[PDB]
């Protein structure tokens, strides 16, 4: 029953001079906004992905945004053209709300330098990670003390402008966030674990939402064997999962491949393994 | 200090792979560090010009993940791989489609 938005941006420093950004927007796994870097706009990936917020709203968002965009960029240049060396680096930030059971809000801001944790916004301080000491604190202490409004910014955002944001996008996207997609399960026979050995894949693909259980199974007898793979992404909001299982040649007859999930309403799908059984 | 994290490439296609029948061929990039990757669908060993791929994004361990995407229509005679470069990588790994699967 939780649910978070994110706004994920990806800078890269090059040199002195060249600084390439990204930035999106996520409704939990749901890509909502793209970030147009020319034109410095937000992309709205959805019909409803306004979040019943005025275009005056959303137009002083990107103003806010470009504006962050050109110090931040700035500010990190300048400290880094003193030091050419360290070009070049990443920066990576997730900001962004989690509404909590209950209706609570929990706001976070987090910043990785190289892939590593440099910082995070806890309450209302700056908090360095620990390990990755003196820049983290360094940046710690110019943050707590020289960019005043940034703080506080930071703090409104992610406390009060994010999670009623947050709630006019479920309210407007509505439809598309609550829809069911029935997957498609098929078998397939992989590569031989050896010989009179036999692998037995079932595919899965193409459900909304994430949850789903798949398993292999004679009866109700769950084979502890079956090896789940990840839950991988297809295009357009749906999943794939493949579970697959090595068994005896001649003991396959029997085994099925068995899926729940929450768009089937109950029927489950079943798919059992025919082989060359089958005239 | 910095982490570089190898990519995990997994190729998979959208629906059963019916020679014939017009398919999605998704290669995932995912679990990488620095951003800067170089992903391509090979065709037989050419580079497929009308390929797709998401935004960028990053798990929690901030590592990086992409999904590339291509419509294809599978043969017998077709092998089709995902091709990906990085920095982590001493030369670009090629991970093929296994239509069997
Ligand atoms: C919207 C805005 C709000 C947010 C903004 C806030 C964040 C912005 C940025 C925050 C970073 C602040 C923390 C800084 C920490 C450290 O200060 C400073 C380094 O510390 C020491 O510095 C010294 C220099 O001073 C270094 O020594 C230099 O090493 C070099 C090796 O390449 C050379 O050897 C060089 O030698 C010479 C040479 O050979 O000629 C001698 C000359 O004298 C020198 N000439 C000088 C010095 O003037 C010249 C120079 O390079 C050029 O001038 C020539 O072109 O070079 C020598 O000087 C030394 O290593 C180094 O340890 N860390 C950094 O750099 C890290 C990069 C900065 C940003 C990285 C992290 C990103 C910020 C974090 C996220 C952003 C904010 C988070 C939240 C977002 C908003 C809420
Ligand atoms: C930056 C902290 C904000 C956290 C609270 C956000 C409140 C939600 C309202 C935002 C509306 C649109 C959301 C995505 C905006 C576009 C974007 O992805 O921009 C990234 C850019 O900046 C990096 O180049
Ligand atoms: C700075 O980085 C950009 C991005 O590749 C590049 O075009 C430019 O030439 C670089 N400067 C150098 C290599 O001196
Ligand atoms: O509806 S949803 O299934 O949550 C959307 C999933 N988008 C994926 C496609 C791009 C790659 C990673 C995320
Ligand atoms: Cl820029
Ligand atoms: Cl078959």
């Amino acid at each position: 029953e939780h649910v978070s938005f994110h706004v994920i941006q990806i800078f890269s420093f090059v040199n002195q001079s060249w600084a390439r950004g990204q930035g999106s927007g996520w409704l939990d796994e749901l890509q909502t906004h793209g970030w147009d870097s020319e034109s410095g706009t937000i992309i709205f990936l959805h019909q409803w992905s306004k979040g019943q917020f005025s275009n005056e709203e959303l137009s002083d968002l990107e103003l806010l945004f470009r504006f962050y965009l050109f110090g931040l960029t700035r500010e990190i240049q300048d400290h880094a053209s003193q030091d050419y060396s360290k070009y070049p680096f990443e920066v990576q930030v997730k900001a962004g709300c989690e509404l909590h059971s209950g209706g609570s809000p929990e706001g976070f801001f987090q910043v990785a330098f190289n892939g590593l944790d440099l910082l995070s916004f806890q309450q209302t301080t700056w908090v360095p990670s620990p390990g990755c000491g003196s820049l983290a604190q360094s940046v710690c202490h110019l943050l707590n003390h020289q960019y005043e409004g940034v703080t506080e910014t930071v703090y409104n955002l992610i406390r009060s402008t994010c999670p009623r944001f947050l709630l006019g996008l479920l309210d407007a996207g509505k439809m598309y966030v609550h829809r069911q997609v029935r997957p498609e399960a098929w078998l397939s026979s992989g590569p031989s674990p050896g010989p009179g050995r036999l692998q037995l894949v079932c595919h899965v693909s193409g459900f909304y939402p994430k949850p789903v259980w798949v398993m292999w199974m004679r009866g109700e007898q769950e084979q502890q064997g079956t090896q789940l793979g990840d839950i991988l992404p297809n295009a357009n909001g749906t999943w794939y999962l493949r579970a697959t299982l090595d068994v005896a040649d001649g003991e396959a007859a029997g085994l099925s491949c068995r899926v729940k999930h929450s768009s089937l309403e109950g029927q489950d799908i079943i798919l059992y393994w025919r082989g060359s059984l089958v005239p | 200090a910095a982490i570089q994290r190898t990519p995990k490439i997994q190729v998979y296609s959208r629906h059963p792979a019916e020679n014939g029948k017009s398919n999605f061929l998704n290669c995932y990039v995912s679990g990488f560090h620095p951003s800067d990757i170089e992903v391509d669908l090979l065709k037989n060993g050419e580079r497929i010009e009308k390929v797709e791929h998401s935004d960028l994004s990053f798990s929690k361990d901030w590592s990086f993940y992409l999904l590339y995407y291509t419509e294809f229509t599978p043969t017998e005679k077709d092998e089709y791989a995902c091709r990906v470069n990085h920095v982590t990588l001493s030369q670009p790994k090629i991970v093929k489609w296994d239509r069997d699967m």
